[PDB]
């Protein structure tokens, strides 16, 4: 179905949007710019990994919450 | 169109979900010493989910009333 | 006119966008998450109604302001 | 296209209006003990409307100058 | 090329988006609404010009930074 | 489509660039006594550019790992 492919536009739409919220969200949670130096330090680096992980865990969590009600 | 509505409706749903995820991740997930949601973060996400969906429901109801006028 | 229907896309575009600003705006004006419980209380509930109402009143108001100048 | 421009122009106008409404609702409407704008909230919205449109006008002018370069 | 014209949609897409970020950014940098009067004063007016200018200077700057790495 | 992907990819790139410009303009350019970036504002934009691209890179890497699951 031609319109069915609309799913790619719809899905890649949510995939891009989510990735952008992820980027902005995790920046606020993990990045401190005060007197910082262009390099992404170790602590900021791991915070990001864990941040990205909890964000997906949050997706599913919120997904199961909508499924309940 | 009407096909646009069905698509727009799909995009709309992908909207809430996304905004909800972002809303609750921002208010609940503040610890990144680990990669998994604690017990407290899931509960918080549970309440946030509920509160937001409810809020979102109420506003939708008012939005329809005042929209007909 | 085929392109005229574009109005549906254009209108439903502004209707969806407005509804989303409404949802986010009224959340900030009426929702307190501090030590809150997933239930939407009476005070939050009425605040929403009045919030949604003043938002439409604000639309028209701002609409008449653009019409003046 | 050129048809896109006419549509994009329509979308653009729907943009300001919306952003303006949101800008002035956020800065002016803070009382929700009622469902109608007080005298003060309308005036505030009047000034906000003006200030924003003016600001938006000036930036547009500079945006065109620096755009040709 | 028909799809090549997509460039107009793509370009005018970034031109509109940038202009909107510009408007919102420069508002925060230059506009003080506290006890203000709908008129855009001289100081706010020049701040805008310089703001719009540094924003373009920032574009190129950031553009050259991405080109480096 | 696949053509959508190429377009979506183009839109995506226009995204970062834009968000980056806005991110660094907001954090670095705070002086408007002139129309040109000082020495300090360019350096700041240099570091911000780097930090953001790096951050954006890391999150993208995690986003791909957790995406396959």
């Amino acid at each position: 179905s031609q319109q069915k492919i609309q799913a790619a536009e719809a899905e890649l739409d949510l995939v891009t949007d989510m990735f952008n919220k992820l980027v902005n969200n995790c920046y606020k949670k993990c990045i401190n710019t005060s007197y910082s130096e262009g390099e992404l330090n170790k602590n900021e680096s791991s915070c990001l990994d864990r941040c990205v992980a909890k964000y997906f865990e949050t997706n599913v969590q919120v997904g199961e919450n909508m499924q309940k009600m | 169109f009407q096909k646009v509505v069905e698509q727009k409706q799909m995009k709309d749903f992908m909207r809430l979900y996304s905004n909800l995820v972002e809303r609750c991740f921002t208010d609940c997930v503040n610890d990144f010493t680990t990669s998994k949601l604690t017990n407290k973060e899931q509960t918080c996400i549970m309440k946030c989910s509920e509160k937001f969906l409810k809020h979102s429901e109420r506003v939708g109801q008012r939005f329809q009333e005042q929209n007909a006028a």
